[PDB]
């Protein structure tokens, strides 16, 4: 038995994520939902689908975002996995001017409320700029102190999904299950390693274009919708798959290898990075080295590190100031 | 003509086509010519003289008898077995029409009729498959005929049927001191050792045939097979092409027939000519020059 | 191979339906998407998934809803299965008829230009009122001259899901996979058959209250959703699974048994009713009788058939 | 729409292969069984289990075998895949050449009988001497007249299973799905490429310990059965998966990448080798290069090529001495 | 987690049962083997399959038999789902007059030896004379004083398989997933229940033939195998499916409904009968009545009860004399 609570369910991502998670959870599990506005509407919608064993719980909050809502404390009890997907819509957020400021407080308040009563849980951060959001959550956990570096996962699996699809289109007869990706989750802090996959590779001219296509991918959907939202039907699937991996690993039925934003304790120079890792029954078991790489990937990793070292610093500077 | 009528009347249950280009039925007393032709060597045209004599006496019981053996010696196993069967249905009581109809029957790997042929051969005897009854009736393990040629020396074909190339080797080795003069019988222990690998120690017996019968064409075939198994291609090919060259002697420009009986022979120079990379013969050498 | 096209996959229910569709379709099968607005965005978003062997095609309409869009008639050139999901939401401030008063329009147009170029295709009407839209589609198909009784399915699987979950909740730990429901797809017309399932059953009062709870679910959902919205996810769930049952049936990989709103074709009174059918490689292959029923179910079925006859009579003219 | 022949059932590998194929076969398939003895007995047993669409057919034969059996030439009507599993049980005193000498004629006769009526079909030889029994079938197809290089395969997946299972035990927490294997199917002509696998390697002086155990496991299994048995259960599973891969590729539901002992038209100098291929709707459609290898794997492939070359020569120079 | 240990699985049915169990057990499971002879060979064959999380342990047994084998006592530690498949493979040399007092002795030895050290465990009997040997196991368990009416199962799913296969062929293309069968697992004791399934059931004249074929289908398999072999593949599949249901319901991942030969415990005049039961995480949770049946199944059930009473009487009488 395991309880998987999702924070934020009435948004464009929460509904699809809950729908995908409902039909894939193992028998005899429990699903919990929470959102400030519209929680009952989506809670009562999922109580009619045929699925034996699963139960649904929900709780709503007051219209003004009062900190430390008593509904969250009651809902969060016995929760084993926490999914944090709750961000302001990007339509009035302009371009990272006030979006970062508003989004960096909601996640802090949510994690502070959740971790106070249940300190043994896995956090999967899905919100906007994960690069700086993860250190904020780490500092919020460490302020009172329950922090355990083995349970802090930043969902960076979307880049693997994007990279795998692009290769298979050029090389149609041959299919590969996945492609490793290193670095961060941003515009330029992405290094897809195409040199560590089976089969022959195309020439450098086309490979460079394909590699550049992965880096600039989010803005293609945004400009396709003419500023009426963003990619919401793919982040939901990525989050669902990662949550299923975490749940299966915790239950003891699988020990997979995943790429995620993690805390490098004594492996790399950067504190936080996206490097391969193996899960177990107690969160992260053992980290792994990046592996052999070519010459161009070396400089790409250097530039990504140079950007992420200040991306983390901005979030750290935003933190350590409230208290 | 009368000869033509003889040919269509032979073209029957006694079909045995044997294209008529031999002027030996024209020669009188062909039976004596047949016995005298192989008295030294060259059973090939001796089998031809047996054909000549056997063509006009269907009731001749002993005409088919030596004909079957001499057509089995010259490697032409195909028409020889049907000729032997037609001989058998005439007088179905003889060891010759059953012994040669059993060992030669296994060259086609037809295990079905071989067992009943062995039963028929053992019938007179005045004194993981079916096997059981036939092998029990055969047995005769030093019961009352210790060192009996037709039984002790023979019956290794039964071992060859089960592909047990361990008991057959000894059952033939300690079976040649009695009746120690028969080149054909040498082949009986000449190939059963070869089929179980052991190529070198089975070579000598082949030359043993040349000690008494330097005219066999199946000994040459077997030794060429052994040399090819030993991957000694050049002289193996030389000796096998010598074997085909000696298979036809004399009437050769007219000695041909259906030209299927000497098919496998005219195949075994292949599967070897492509190993030394020379080739250049392949399908081009199809005229049997 | 197959080619499943969704007409109107940019609304609340279309977005949650195409995502489930592009997670179970077999290797080598396309998925067309058409809508008035928002189609390019959905097409771009869904094209980045890592599943291999499935291609996505999209068509864009015009902001003024002109009839017989030349773009739509180009997309539907090789489609095998058509699912109609386009319509209007259930925002407060109108009764059923008012809603009907607009929906019956659109359902005609979408079923006129598609059948003009792909006559031999299945149809999977989802747009609810259902009870009256299926006869309208049948009348429209009869106008061109290509109307196959074996390929016209009205989705009614949602009530089966609701009834089976409600009966499983009260029979723990005993679990059953499905329960038959007939009559229609609206309020009093829906009639469950709880006496055709394995295992014992509770007393009469419990059965009556569960029967009442099954046919009032939409009202409680819209009440729990304040006044806006509808049953978005659930209608997008049962609408996908049922479609899958069709797709495999068109490739010879299954012989499903489903309950749907179909044409009786010489059967019990009303021309259209929700009765069990057996699918196959050529649409409907074998219809089956309803079977033994309890005495109360007989009167319930008579009331339901009267109501559904009134509904089909109302929807048969629209003039 | 798919018909599969399991020629050589009612015995060892055949019974388990048929039982496993009964479950994984797609809907609407058709399973045909044949043997000299025992075919009706197993056909009357496999037909008592459930599952709709699957239809079982059988045809017995004369107890003493005869060439060109009338029953087989009629059962071979309308068949797409031919599995050939018909050999001799592993008696103690048979060395390594008696088995080939007794199996070559059986394979030749069965291939002639099957292909004399239905030329367009795939072949899945699983007899035992794979290095030498494939050239015999190739020669038979050559002399008959119909022979497609893209529709002739030899099953060698058991080596991959052994390598994967042995490499997954010394690196516990980490699991890998498959490991490449190159060469043939024998004591010396097998080389597992451990430099093409993701993740760290467990250093030297043990990799060589596992590499030889991969080759010796067959004799280990033979010895474990007191010298009167062989690997049958494991060998059956390694054939069912390959057959399912071939069937799915033929139906168009997948394009797998498999390592199979197949003719290497071009590329490598050796006429036959076990190298990666991609299946499809017409058998093999695209061959692949071996790929980069290290300097310790280059000292085994050189010997493997020579041994495979001489094995192919021995198989192709097969002749029968007349007694 | 789960430590299923098949007993006597080294010949015929046992090998297929082990092969089917290995490839479907959940992650982190344990498979144990034991038999008088041939166990090391099966252990070696099953230890080269690429499955992660499955650990194989095997024991042996003094060749000439010996009551209370010390080796077996070293294998029953933590085993929960003991499976007894110790069936004597006799021949047409001598008929059914004997083979009861030997199988009963084998069961009394094995069940007692296994249960003397591992009380809290299930017991699925698959030996031949079921109606008489199941009470033998009941008496053996009661003799020590560790009887548990909720954990003693007798596999009887083969009759359901046969009935479903025979009813899905005469009613094409309509198909059903299962068919209820009551009574026992022998001769004229089997009572199929074709009335309570959905669909237009066919005429009674052909239904009589169908039911008679279901009843007598035991003899035809032996007859078709020249009176030598027996149905050893179907029984293995049925046992694998039943024990997989038991395993998955024991871990809390399912609560299914199945038919088996179980203790009635006051719900019927007969001591033992095959009646539907729903499983659970502690054994058997709820027991269901037979339900409404037509006017000829009354007589069929009466005859079945009459036969079963005498069979149980003979079984109970045999045990008392045996020490």
């Amino acid at each position: 038995m395991v309880n998987v609570a999702v924070i934020g369910a009435a948004g464009g991502i929460g509904q699809s994520l809950s729908l995908l998670l409902l039909r894939e959870l193992p028998f005899g599990s429990t699903l919990s939902l929470y959102d400030v506005v519209g929680a009952p509407g989506v809670a009562a919608d999922l109580s009619h689908i045929d699925r034996a064993g699963i139960t649904v719980k929900h709780a709503a909050g007051k219209l003004p975002p009062v900190p430390r809502d008593p509904a969250l404390t009651e809902l969060a009890e016995g929760v084993d996995v926490f999914v944090i997907v709750a961000g302001v819509p990007r339509k009035p957020g302009m371009t990272r001017d006030d979006l970062f400021n508003v989004n960096a407080g909601i996640v802090m308040d949510l994690v502070l409320t959740c971790a106070s009563v249940s300190p043994n849980a896995c956090f999967c951060i899905v919100t906007n700029p994960v690069n700086s959001t993860t250190p904020i959550a780490a500092q919020t956990l460490r302020k009172i102190g329950v922090y355990n570096k083995n349970k802090l996962l930043g969902v960076s699996l979307l880049d693997g999904l994007r990279a795998t699809r692009f290769i298979n289109n050029a090389r149609h007869p041959l299919v590969v299950p996945y492609v490793p990706v290193v670095g961060g989750h941003s515009d330029v802090t992405i290094v897809p390693l195409y040199s560590q996959i089976p089969g022959p590779l195309p020439d450098e001219s086309t490979l460079k274009e394909i590699r550049k296509r992965v880096q600039v991918a989010g803005t293609e959907v945004v400009k396709a919708k003419a500023g009426r939202g963003s990619a919401t039907l793919s982040m939901a699937e990525a989050g669902a798959r990662f949550t299923m991996h975490v749940v299966k690993a915790l239950m003891g039925l699988d020990t997979p290898m995943v790429y995620a934003y993690v805390d490098t304790d004594g492996e790399h120079e950067c504190p936080f990075l996206a490097m391969p890792v193996v899960l177990g029954k107690n969160g992260i078991e053992r980290r792994l080295p990046i592996g052999p790489i070519t010459t161009v990937e070396k400089e790409m990793l250097e530039e990504a590190v140079g950007v992420v070292k200040k991306n983390i610093a901005k979030g750290e500077t935003f933190a350590r100031s409230k208290l | 003509a009368e000869a033509q009528e003889q040919l269509q009347r032979v073209q029957n249950e006694t079909n045995y086509p044997f294209e008529p280009n031999n002027p030996y039925m024209y020669h009188d007393k062909p039976m004596e010519e047949g016995i005298a032709m192989l008295q030294l060597a060259n059973m090939a045209e001796a089998a031809l003289a047996f054909e000549a004599v056997c063509q006009k006496e269907p009731e001749n019981v002993e005409a088919w008898r030596r004909l079957g053996t001499t057509q089995a010696e010259n490697e032409k196993d195909c028409l020889a077995i049907i000729a032997l069967n037609h001989a058998r249905m005439l007088d179905p009581k003889d060891i010759a029409v059953h012994a040669a109809l059993a060992v030669s029957h296994t060259n086609e790997h037809n295990v079905g009729a071989a067992l009943q042929s062995l039963r028929s051969w053992l019938l007179s005897q005045p004194q993981p498959s079916e096997y059981r009854d036939c092998c029990t009736l055969l047995y005769a393990a030093v019961e009352m005929n210790p060192n009996d040629p037709q039984l002790h020396a023979s019956l290794g074909v039964l071992h060859n049927l089960s592909h047990r190339f361990d008991e057959a080797a000894k059952n033939f080795r300690r079976a040649v001191e009695l009746r120690p003069d028969d080149a054909h019988m040498w082949n009986k222990l000449g190939a059963t050792l070869a089929n179980g690998n052991r190529p070198q120690e089975a070579l000598e017996a082949y030359n043993r045939a040349l000690d008494i019968n330097p005219g066999y064409v199946r000994v040459m075939y077997n030794m060429a097979v052994s040399y090819s198994n030993m991957a000694q291609y050049p002289l193996a090919a030389k000796h096998i092409t010598r074997a085909i060259a000696l298979q036809a002697g004399g009437t050769n420009p007219q000695g041909e027939g259906s030209r299927i009986a000497t098919r496998g022979l005219w195949d075994l120079l292949r599967m070897t000519l492509n190993l030394m990379d020379r080739s250049d013969l392949v399908e081009a050498s199809w005229q049997q020059d």
